[PDB]
Formats: C-alpha cells, sequence, structure tokens
C-alpha cells in the first residue's frame, strides 16, 4: 500500500513546466492512474499505465512517466494553461490485493497569469433595478497583487478566447484596505 | 460517462438517505468511494455485476449497497451523523481491460447537519459596466452577485441570447461567508463594447441552488431553485 | 494470494 | 472424456485393537467432478462423516479424501462404497487390515 | 525448492441453482485455503494454522476476488455453451490451474497458467508468460480477446510478483510446519497365500513431502514382474503412505531387498527380511 505524494501544494505561474510526483510500495507492479478533480464535479481519467510502454501521453497535454528503478509515475505537462487549477491524485491498483484503488494524498494547484501589460482600475458599475448594492471591480492588475468593515472577494482569471485577452478581477473608497500603486 | 442521482443532497442526523448510480453500458464492475472535504477518497465496496464483493471493513453494516439487477446500483445509509458528510462517488470498470480503467461520475456529496435550522435560498443581481471602462478599455465587464444562500452548494451560469458562453467568464473558486451565516459568491462576464452598446443582446445570470421534506416557517420553501436575473443593452 | 481472473 | 476412479480404503496409524485410529477412503483419478462416497460399518453406514476439499492434479483427474474417526475391532468390518457415472453400479472395496 | 498453486472448479447444474463453484488454494504439498460456493459462510475460508495470522483485511480482499472469480466463471459457462453450441440445459465442467515455483534463494523459477472444459486443455499460458496456446478453433477466439486486452503481462506481473512475494510471507510464517520434512516409518511385512509362494510387502508411512521412489531389487536386480504399486495416498494429518508388493517363492525371502528413496531421509535405506 502506501502511496504517496510529495508535491501535495503547487502554485506556479502559466507557462512554466509541470512535474507531479507518484510513488508506490517498491515492490509491486500494480495499475497506474492520474485523475485531476475540479472543486465542483467528479474525477476525470487523464493518463494510465500498466500496459508496457514507459512514457505515456494523457488528455488535456499531461504525460508521464514510468520509472520502475524508481517505482515513480509523475505527472508532466510541458506548458501549464491557467484552466488546470484543480487537485490532482494518482490512484494506484495492487492486483494482488483486489482490483480497488487506492487513492494519493491530493495535490492542489494553482497556476496565476504570467500578466503582460498591467493596467489596474476601479470602476463602479451600475446598480440593478433590484438591488441596493454598489459594486466596485479591481481588473487588470498585476498577479502578484495583494488584495486585504462589516464583502470583498478573491481574485479570478478571465479568459477571452476570441481575442487571446487575459485579465484578473475582484468584486466589492472600497479598495483602501488593500495595498495597491500609485498608479 | 457515469450518472449519479442526486449530485448534492441534505438531511438531518439520525434519518435514511439514498443514492443512485447510473454507470456506463456493458461495464461489469461497480466501485463506491467516499472523499472527503479536501482529502483523498476512500474505498467503500466494489460489485461484478450481480453481488457485494467487499467492504471496506471499518464502515458499518449501517451503510447498505446493493447492484440488484446489475444495471444500477443503490447506496443507502442509515443513522447520519455529521462525520458521515462527504462526497460520495460511483465508479464502473470492464474487468476485461488489464489496465483496468474506473470511470467516477459527477459524485454525490452529502452534508449531516444536527437540524435543519440553516437553509436559506440566495438573491441574484446583475449590474451593468461603467461607461469609464468602456471609454477607456473598449469592452464591458459585467458583475453578478449571489447574496444570503446556504449552504455552499450552488451551480452558476452565464447565458447570452439563451446560449450559454465560457468565454470571458470568470467566477470565484469558492464562496465566503457573509458571517465567518450565510454565504455569498461573485461573477462576472466580459464582453466587447460593441456587444454592449447594441440594445438587441441579451444578458442573464443564471444561479442554480441545491420535495418531500418538511418546512415548518412562515416563508417559502428552500427547496432546489433556479434564482436569475437579466439584462439588456444600452447605448 | 489470489489473482484476478477475466472472462472469455 | 471419462476417468474410472481409482478406491484405496487404509488407516491413518497401523491397526492396533481397542485404540482410536481414523479410515481413509481415497477416490483419485476420476471424472467427471460429481460423485458419491460412503463409509460402511458392517453394511451400515456411518453418519460423522468430513472430506477433504474438492481439487484435481495435473491431468485435470479430481481426486478427494473420506475420513472419520473409528474404534477397529477383531471381527467388525468396514468398507467403502462409491457410486460413479463411470460405473454401471456402486462398486465397495472391502478395507485389509494389514493392506 | 517449494511452490504454490490455486485450483478451481466450476460445475453447472440445469435447473438446480447456481452452479457449484469450488477453489482451493495449495502450498506445495499443503492445502491452507478453500472456498465453497454453496457454503452458508461465502467467505475464503482458512485450512491451515498458519495462515490464520493474517488480517480481517487480508480476509476482506481474498473473498472479493475469489467470489468475482465464481461470477466471473459462471459468466465463462454461459459462453462456453454459445462458442461450441451445447445444450443449454446440459451439465459440464470448468477448471483452472495457475501458480508460481520458487527456489532455493526463493528465486522465481517457473509459471502456469492452464485452464480447462470437460477434463481437456482449453487454453494455457506459454513459459515465456506473454503468449498463448488454443487447444482448439473455440478458445482462438478467447484467444483473441486475451490478446486484445494485455492479459499476459498481468499474469506475468503475478506470477513472478504477488505469486511469489506472498509465497515467501506464506513460509516464512509457517516455517515450523511447511520448511521441515517428516521422515518416513518403514517396516516390512509377511503374507503367505499358499505353502510355496508368499507376498512381501514393503512398507513406508508418515513421510512428507509425498513424493518418494519405492524399488524392490532382487539379487542386487531390479524387478517389475509380480510386482505391486499403489500410488502415494494423504492420511490426513499431513503424511502420506505408499507400500509395494511382490509375490516371492517361499524360502527366498532373505534374497529380496527393499530400497526406499525420499527426501527426509539422509541416506536411502535398504530394507532386507
Amino acid at each position: 500500500q502506501s502511496v504517496t505524494q510529495p508535491d501535495i501544494h503547487i502554485t506556479v505561474s502559466e507557462g512554466a513546466s509541470l512535474e507531479l510526483r507518484c510513488n508506490y510500495s517498491y515492490g509491486a507492479t500494480p495499475y497506474l492512474f492520474w485523475y485531476v478533480q475540479s472543486p465542483g464535479q467528479g474525477l476525470q481519467l487523464l493518463l494510465k499505465y500498466f500496459s508496457g510502454d514507459t512514457l505515456v501521453q494523457g488528455i488535456k497535454g499531461f504525460e508521464a512517466e514510468f520509472k520502475r528503478s524508481q517505482s515513480s509515475f509523475n505527472l508532466r505537462k510541458p506548458s501549464v494553461h491557467w484552466s488546470d487549477a484543480a487537485e490532482y491524485f494518482c490512484a494506484v491498483g495492487f492486483t494482488g490485493g483486489g482490483n480497488k484503488l487506492t487513492f494519493g494524498t491530493g495535490t492542489q494547484l494553482k497556476v496565476e497569469l504570467n500578466i503582460q501589460n498591467p493596467d489596474p482600475a476601479v470602476y463602479q458599475l451600475r446598480d440593478s433595478k433590484s438591488s441596493d448594492k454598489s459594486v466596485c471591480l479591481f481588473t487588470d492588475f498585476d498577479s502578484q497583487t495583494n488584495v486585504s468593515d462589516s464583502y470583498i472577494t478573491d481574485k479570478c482569471v478571465l479568459d477571452m478566447r476570441s481575442m487571446d485577452f487575459k485579465s484578473n478581477s475582484a468584486v466589492a473608497n472600497a479598495f483602501n484596505n488593500s495595498i495597491i500603486p500609485e498608479d | 460517462g457515469v450518472s449519479q442521482d442526486p449530485r448534492h443532497k441534505i438531511t438531518k442526523r439520525g434519518q435514511n438517505v439514498t443514492f443512485r448510480c447510473d454507470p456506463i453500458s456493458e461495464h461489469n464492475r461497480l466501485y463506491w468511494y467516499r472523499q472527503t472535504l479536501g482529502q483523498g477518497p476512500e474505498f467503500l465496496t466494489y460489485f461484478q455485476n450481480e453481488a457485494q464483493l467487499e467492504k471496506s471493513r471499518l464502515l458499518s453494516d449501517r451503510f447498505s449497497a446493493e447492484r440488484p439487477k446489475g444495471s444500477f446500483s443503490t447506496l443507502e445509509i442509515q443513522r447520519t451523523e455529521q462525520g458521515d458528510s462527504a462526497m460520495y462517488l460511483c465508479a464502473s470498470s470492464d474487468r476485461d481491460r488489464v489496465p483496468e480503467t474506473q470511470y467516477f461520475g459527477p459524485g454525490t456529496r452529502l452534508l449531516v447537519l444536527e437540524d435543519l435550522k440553516n437553509v436559506f435560498p440566495p438573491e441574484v443581481a446583475v449590474f451593468e459596466p461603467s461607461e469609464a471602462e468602456i471609454s477607456h478599455t473598449q469592452k464591458a465587464t459585467l458583475v453578478c452577485l449571489a447574496t444570503g444562500f446556504y449552504p455552499d452548494h450552488v451551480e452558476l451560469s452565464w447565458w447570452v441570447n439563451g446560449k450559454e458562453v465560457h468565454s470571458g467568464v470568470c467566477t470565484d473558486p469558492q464562496p465566503l461567508k457573509e458571517q465567518p451565516s450565510r454565504y455569498a459568491l461573485s461573477s462576472r462576464l466580459r464582453v466587447s463594447a460593441t456587444f454592449w452598446q447594441n440594445p438587441r443582446n441579451h444578458f442573464r445570470c443564471q444561479v442554480q441552488f441545491y420535495e418531500n421534506d418538511e418546512w415548518t416557517q412562515d416563508r417559502a420553501k428552500p427547496v432546489t431553485q433556479i434564482v436569475s436575473a437579466e439584462a439588456w443593452g444600452r447605448a | 494470494r489470489y489473482p484476478l481472473t477475466f472472462g472469455w | 472424456i471419462q476417468r474410472t476412479p481409482k478406491i484405496q480404503v487404509y488407516s491413518r496409524h497401523p491397526a492396533e485393537n481397542g485404540k482410536s485410529n481414523f479410515l481413509n477412503c481415497y477416490v483419485s483419478g476420476f471424472h467427471p467432478s460429481d460423485i458419491e462416497v460412503d463409509l460402511l460399518k458392517n453394511g451400515e453406514r456411518i453418519e460423522k462423516v468430513e472430506h477433504s476439499d474438492l481439487s484435481f492434479s495435473k491431468d485435470w483427474s479430481f481426486y478427494l479424501l473420506y475420513y472419520t474417526e473409528f474404534t477397529p475391532t477383531e471381527k467388525d468390518e468396514y468398507a467403502c462404497r462409491v457410486n460413479h457415472v463411470t460405473l454401471s453400479q456402486p462398486k465397495i472395496v472391502k478395507w485389509d487390515r494389514d493392506m | 525448492s517449494h511452490s504454490m498453486r490455486y485450483f478451481s472448479t466450476s460445475v453447472s447444474r440445469p435447473g438446480r441453482g447456481e452452479p457449484r463453484f469450488i477453489a482451493v488454494g495449495y502450498v506445495d504439498d499443503t492445502q491452507f485455503v478453500r472456498f465453497d460456493s454453496d457454503a452458508a459462510s461465502q467467505r475464503m475460508e482458512p485450512r491451515a494454522p498458519w495462515i490464520e495470522q493474517e488480517g480481517p483485511e487480508y480476509w476482506d480482499e481474498e473473498t472479493g476476488k475469489v467470489k468475482a472469480h465464481s461470477q466471473t466463471d459462471r459468466e465463462n459457462l454461459r459462453i462456453a455453451l454459445r462458442y461450441y453450441n451445447q445444450s443449454e440445459a446440459g451439465s459440464h465442467t470448468l477448471q483452472m490451474m495457475f501458480g508460481c515455483d520458487v527456489g532455493s534463494d526463493g528465486r522465481f523459477l517457473r509459471g502456469y497458467h492452464q485452464y480447462a472444459y470437460d477434463g481437456k486443455d482449453y487454453i494455457a499460458l506459454k513459459e515465456d508468460l506473454r503468449s498463448w496456446t488454443a487447444a482448439d478453433m473455440a478458445a482462438q477466439i478467447t484467444k483473441r480477446k486475451w490478446e486484445a486486452a494485455h492479459v499476459a503481462e498481468q499474469q506475468r506481473a503475478y506470477l513472478e510478483g504477488t505469486c511469489v512475494d506472498g509465497l515467501r510471507r506464506y513460509l516464512e510464517n509457517g516455517k515450523e510446519t511447511l520448511q521441515r520434512t517428516d521422515p518416513p516409518k518403514t517396516h516390512m511385512t509377511h503374507h503367505p497365500i499358499s505353502d510355496h509362494e508368499a507376498t512381501l510387502r514393503c512398507w513406508a508411512l508418515g513421510f512428507y513431502p509425498a513424493e518418494i521412489t519405492l524399488t524392490w531389487q532382487r539379487d542386487g536386480e531390479d524387478q517389475t514382474q509380480d510386482t505391486e504399486l499403489v500410488e502415494t495416498r494423504p492420511a490426513g494429518d499431513g503424511t502420506f503412505q505408499k507400500w509395494a508388493a511382490v509375490v516371492v517363492p517361499s524360502g527366498e525371502e532373505q534374497r529380496y531387498t527393499c530400497h526406499v528413496q525420499h527426501e527426509g531421509l539422509p541416506k536411502p535405506l535398504t530394507l532386507r527380511w
């Protein structure tokens, strides 16, 4: 038994090489799997190996290499996408002890954007006819910007596939608690 | 490809719950897993087309799993306790493929509470972009808000002219607590300035929130509902 | 230990 | 195909009158699997009879061992009765004390 | 050198319920587990004292796998009927055996895997453990299915892996019983049938393992004429028995000698009347 995922949390910039490791107990020739899980839905199979062929190409550009001398089955991706932020589990089947799967500890991955031309700004959007609240949008700010009264949300990335344009966003004298540049 | 039902279920402690799984056709094996919040899934039981072969000896006899006709499987848990609140996963395989790939479904997330004293449906509103952004960026960014929902069992989506769109759409991966106690969630939609300056276009924010339950309060029953807010183009 | 078995 | 069962009747330990022993009827090299074996005392069946789990040899021919607890005497007759499809009639093999 | 084997048997019974399934697990010469489909327990039952050391998690996995075997081999029988175009109301037998053999070092020596239908070989894994041998055209259909899937390296992974890895554990847990050899107890009898002819029967009792060689010799020459030899038979307590008889003329019994060869005996004993 004893499936180990050393990388328990990784946060990288978009476009960098990625490797997530997975080890088994030194003595088995088991079935190997890698599953991705978004916070909402269930697991999606990425790759599987038992097969014969050391190095395996999977979905979403992910590939894995099996090293019996190291007992490692490490996920790889040449250039990570901004949408790959999810938990990655490697599953093993110890054929001797039944075909049930033994899941790993889980690796939580986040990808932040390598923003090219920053242009932070704060705008007040028009109130709705059925709401009494005024909203403020902090958008187009740098990735390393940190956003700190009796509500301020976390940042998330939107990708306009048509224009190949990506920018961040935030939902809330509104952003005084956070540190923002003078420009 | 595996289909489960339901996706989200909320029940009081000490009652009976039942889930159903519809795996892929011509697959003769079915595995049950339990995944706690932010942790690896735990094996529960698995069948081969007729009967229960192995059960996690840790899980007691009150966990009842059965696949009667070899097509769909049923999981019944009696005397529910707050320690059983987790996502329950259904997987199927072929037993004739040597890699023995198990395909999982959307899963069923279970919440066990001492009493149903926290149920609240959300309020949805859509906020139109400001001309300052349009005059500076030539783009329009819309904002949708979900205020006062409990628990954090939501499925939010954006719709333009009756068609779901994903490009230029961002949403908070997790909700937040207004009183860290209802929750709050925010989402945004960004389109070009030409698409917003046309009054013909339609914008709608869909917030799907997750009949035999008993409601004793003097207000509307917080059942699974869709709270929607719409916005049109402006010149 | 008992092995895996496959059909025809 | 069908195989003729081989019947051997013997004692686990050398026969000593008055001392408890075990009587074994080894049916081996038979096919198909379904067979009926009874242990007889003076022509009467023995109720408390246990048997080994079903197994087969390299040639796929099955083999079984039937045993029971008994105490041999000078005149009591013990024999093994086997009924098989390859046998047109049930066959009885007598136990020789020092076979 | 030691070995482990697993034998299964599925017997179809039309109208008498689901077909009977009996699976047994054998060490080189000692049974340790069993499974009967008609038993009330419906669990892998131990049949050795030393195997009871295994935890409940072991039996849960072993029971699940063997129960899967019964369902798979039940589904197997219906396929076998239509493959051979047989009567759906007939009775047949499905057999299977495979295991691994280890050496003195505990090293992998050989691997086997064979299926049998109605007493004849159906499909067998070759010595290379990566190719199959279909006996007839019906088995070639199964061979094609078992070739589309990579069944060869899964069984090879088990045969060189889990089979051997678990076998050393089994031997180490019960080294007090399996790894030791009980020497045979040897004696000779005398049974005259007439006034000038007698039968000399050489007795060898209580030995383990069951492999033993008995040779009746007359004046230093092996003899097969007028010699009766029965197959090795089990005693039920973990030992085996075997005797060899020869009819001799009266007055010449002192010429005949009995030789017994066994692993438990450091030197092959010579017995003379």
